[PDB]
């Protein structure tokens, strides 16, 4: 899914439930790891997840 | 004293002025912070004398001439007086490690 | 003990 | 909590009898009728006050203004002693402002009186022994007493004595710290055995 | 951006000159013997109206 902040930065999911056991679930803004500015050294830049 | 003087064509200088990127440098950066991998960019700039070569003293306190911190990685920033076509280039960059 | 000296030494 | 017409009076807060200084205290008008304020302190003998800014008057305060002027001054006297300042509002100066009624609440005038302790002139040094006494079935006896008048100041000596035993002063963390079962080699285990 | 006022003796004013102090703390100085931990100070003074 897919969804964008309200005035106090908020979503709100609803995941329907019949599967595989376990489950795990992270939003995003920003790409995993991205390729310009990838971090590999000193720099502190860590967005969240 | 980083000693700069080098001219156009070998005896026309500047009466102007000249910096230079002596940097604190050498640690691979992806640029996350938006600015190279400088641990330090110094700034000994000094007008170019109009007689004469121009000659600066740059010191290494300000340097952190420290153990973690990297090698130097240099790119002066060498501007052209009344011209505009400020020149800018990285030579005499690859340094050794002590 | 608590108690204080030098009155001279201004010769 | 505020004053309206008072004498704010900041200084250092232990002086030194032998050596001079001076103090500045102020008067605050926090009202807009500007007011010609004749600050003054009333020294006792304890001390003698000799100003650097009396011989001219006060010109006036008005709303948040303030007259300071200060005072060189050297203490004789010694102790947990008092501080005295002086502050009323006056009438009839017209000549720095509009007008001046200097009417405050009936007690306009405010005359604070502070306290101040001195410690004394001279090179603090000290002097001190000990002894230990301890019979099991009897008495012993101790005897301390050293005179050292060299060409004094007086009223300088002082001492405060101890009894004491000081095999537990604060001696309780390693008392309950330095506690383990042993680990590694041999002289790992004698160091976390040894000690215990 | 930075701001400074305090409440006084009854919330009230009283007038002066301020120097407002900015520094970073553990500087590049040596590391394990310190030479200058404090970083390099800047000065903003002000006159408190
Ligand atoms: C090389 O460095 C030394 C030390 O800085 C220079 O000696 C002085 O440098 C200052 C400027 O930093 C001048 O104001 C003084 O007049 C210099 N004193 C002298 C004459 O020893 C020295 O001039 C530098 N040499 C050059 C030309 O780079
Ligand atoms: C100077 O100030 C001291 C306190 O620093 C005064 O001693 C107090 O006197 C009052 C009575 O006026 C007692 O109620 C207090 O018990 C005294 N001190 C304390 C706190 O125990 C002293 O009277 C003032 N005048 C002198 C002698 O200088
Ligand atoms: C959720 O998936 C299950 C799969 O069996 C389905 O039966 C159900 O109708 C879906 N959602 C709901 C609660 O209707
Ligand atoms: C300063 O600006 C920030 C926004 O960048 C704001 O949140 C803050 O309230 C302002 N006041 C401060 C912290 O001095």
């Amino acid at each position: 899914s897919n969804a964008t902040t309200d005035e106090h930065g908020l979503v709100q999911f609803s995941i329907n439930t019949t599967n595989v056991m376990g489950t795990s679930l992270t939003v995003r803004v920003n790409y995993k790891d991205r390729s310009p500015c990838y971090g590999y050294q000193w720099v502190s830049e860590e967005h969240e997840e | 004293n980083v000693s700069v003087c080098g001219l156009y064509t070998y005896g026309k200088p500047v009466p102007g002025h000249v910096t230079v990127s002596i940097c604190r440098k050498y640690s691979d950066a992806s640029d996350c912070h938006g600015e190279d991998s400088q641990a330090f960019c110094e700034k000994f700039s000094g007008q170019l004398n109009s007689h004469g070569c121009f000659y600066q003293q740059v010191k290494t306190k300000v340097f952190q001439l420290k153990r973690k911190e990297y090698e130097m990685k240099l790119h002066t920033e060498a501007q052209i007086q009344e011209e505009g076509t400020v020149v800018e280039l990285t030579g005499r960059q690859s340094s050794e490690i002590t | 003990l608590k108690y204080n000296i030098l009155p001279e030494k201004e010769e | 909590a505020f004053q309206p017409f008072f004498v704010e009076l900041t200084m250092p807060y232990s002086v030194i009898r032998g050596e001079a200084f001076t103090l500045k205290a102020t008067v605050l008008n926090y009202l807009p009728k500007c007011i010609r304020v004749s600050v003054q302190l009333e020294a006792s003998p304890a001390f003698l006050a000799v100003p650097v800014e009396k011989e001219q008057a006060p010109h006036c305060i008005c709303a948040n203004g303030r007259q300071t002027v200060s005072w060189a001054v050297t203490p004789k006297s010694l102790g947990n002693v008092n501080f005295t300042v002086s502050a009323e509002a006056l009438e009839s100066q017209e000549l720095c402002g509009t007008e001046v009624p200097s009417v405050p609440e009936h007690g306009r005038k405010d005359t604070v009186i502070k306290p101040l302790l001195v410690e004394p002139e001279g090179l603090e040094k000290e002097t001190t022994f000990n002894s230990l006494l301890c019979p099991s079935g009897g008495e012993v006896s101790e005897e301390l007493s050293l005179k050292l008048p060299p060409n004094v100041v007086e009223e300088s000596a002082r001492a405060s004595v101890s009894v004491l035993g000081d095999i537990l002063g604060s001696a309780m963390q390693n008392t309950q710290n330095l506690l383990q079962m042993p680990y590694g080699c041999g002289e790992q285990n004698m160091v976390l055995f040894a000690p215990n």
